[PDB]
């Protein structure tokens, strides 16, 4: 009876010390009831309490929003996208916490754009564990198999636009997949050759000048020409714009 | 002053609050003690941060 | 609804008859690029 | 997904494309644990994130005020009638048995 | 005799019975079907209960 005292009177003022960070921090009320619990689990038992274990693990931080996180991950493994598990080794005993957590691409992509190669994501093994990701919320941060005990991280939602880029070849063996018809439904397919005219002259002069370069009529007009036998059509252009 | 009011004598302990008087005090006053100590302890965290 | 969705894009908020058949076109249009090079081709004659 | 023969710069347009983007401020996402084992990824809105680590650290020190809160009056008080309750059923027994 | 040897271990509690509980498990590996063993290790002893 002295131990549910010793718990009834902890969690009588917890509630009132809590009610004024329930109202600030609408959004951590699972968290903050996790630690409610805690400090009366604590008060009753007199069970030590790991400070580390609980503290709120900043992942990435952010007051502004134009532009819009972008997040470009060349290479995509699942260290690099759904972050990867630190371990404090004590006593030779693999432990970790929420502070050993660090974001992946995935993580800091959230409320922006996260950009993937395709060809990267099939080379890497990881187009499976990312569709899991995208249409069940499922980031795991990676671990691995010498730690006794692990982290069940919960699911989240993702608010995140993936935007692969590749090679047509590097999603004939990704389009092979249905949920990667369900998944990325948009196609910003890229004509390899723009119209041969002159405003598509006028602008390859133009993008050239803001690339720095000291154009000359005759020199554009050499380069626009060259652009065409590179695309090796008449009324083509070379629509490459690195090889120009 | 309310300890005085009811007639109870408050004898403090350094930072340790207690009401001292025959037989138990009245709920409403243990309550308001206890709400007090509360109180107290929970200003000293404030200063603690 | 994948194409509701589109459709509600690319009029705004509403779905109507020109909101849906422009999402439809567009839907098409996306993955036209290999039709419009063999329009192109049998235009100027390469393959006759 | 963007898709084209290489070497047509898609990258360098899309990021460029994307930095004209707007959108509202992203909220701050951050791991919260809803216990020793069990970890959730939780999205606060911008700038928040400090004032709840400030605050989880004085939760933190709360130790030394559930602590203290075992040394007061009232709880004092409380235990003693428990006690004294406890140690009066003891008595009836206790008398019945002399 | 060791406490932690002897306490019964909260798998799940009812929500509210009604919705039934609805457990859409997409990633259907063994630890996330059947449950895991987490161990502690004391003096290399990797230790269970």
């Amino acid at each position: 009876a002295l131990r549910r005292l010793r718990r009834d009177w902890a969690l009588h003022y917890l509630n009132n010390r809590f009610e004024p960070l329930f109202q600030r921090f609408p959004q951590a009320r699972a968290y903050l009831e996790a630690l409610r619990a805690r400090l009366a689990r604590y008060a009753e038992t007199g069970e030590p309490l790991d400070p580390a274990q609980w503290r709120p693990n900043l992942l990435t931080s952010s007051s502004s929003g134009t532009p819009p996180p972008i997040v470009y991950e060349p290479y995509a493994t699942a260290p690099r996208l759904f972050g990867r598990l630190d371990y404090l080794v004590d006593r030779g005993v693999w432990s970790t916490n929420v502070s050993l957590i660090r974001p992946g691409a995935v993580h800091r992509a959230q409320g922006g754009y996260l950009i993937l190669d395709a060809l990267s994501l099939k080379r890497e093994g990881t187009w499976e564990a990312f569709k899991r990701a995208l249409r069940n919320g499922q980031v795991e941060p990676v671990t691995e198999p010498q730690a006794p005990a692990g982290l069940e991280v919960e699911p989240f939602p993702i608010q995140m636009q993936v935007i692969l880029v590749g090679t047509p070849e590097a999603f004939e063996g990704l389009e092979e997949d249905p949920a990667f018809s369900e998944l990325f439904r948009i196609r910003a397919e890229f004509s390899p050759t723009l119209p041969a005219s002159p405003e598509n002259c006028t602008a390859l002069g133009g993008w050239l000048l803001a690339q720095g370069f000291q154009l000359t009529q005759g020199g554009l007009t050499r380069l626009y020409d060259e652009a065409r036998r590179m695309a090796e059509q008449r009324d083509r252009m070379d629509a490459r714009l690195v090889e120009i | 002053r309310e300890a005085q009011e009811a007639g109870f004598a408050l004898s403090t302990n350094g930072e340790r609050l207690e009401l001292t008087g025959p037989g138990p005090v009245p709920a409403e006053l243990s309550a308001r003690l206890e709400e007090v100590t509360l109180g107290s302890l929970a200003a000293s965290a404030e200063l603690e941060v | 609804r994948a194409l509701a969705e589109e459709a509600a894009v690319l009029g705004g908020g509403l779905l109507t008859a020109e909101s849906v058949e422009q999402a439809i076109a567009a839907r098409e249009h996306r993955s036209f690029l290999s039709e419009e090079e063999f329009l192109r081709a049998v235009q100027e004659g390469v393959i006759r | 997904y963007l898709v084209g023969p290489p070497s047509l710069g898609k990258h360098e347009a899309l990021l460029a494309y994307l930095s004209t983007q707007s959108v509202e401020t992203p909220p701050d996402l951050l791991y919260v644990p809803l216990s020793e084992r069990k970890v959730a990824v939780l999205t606060l809105p911008s700038g928040q994130e400090i004032h709840l680590a400030e605050a989880v650290e004085g939760l933190l020190l709360e130790v030394n005020r559930l602590d203290e809160l075992f040394r007061q009056g009232s709880f004092l008080r409380e235990k003693t009638q428990l006690e004294a309750r406890f140690k009066e059923a003891r008595e009836q027994q206790l008398e019945a048995l002399r």
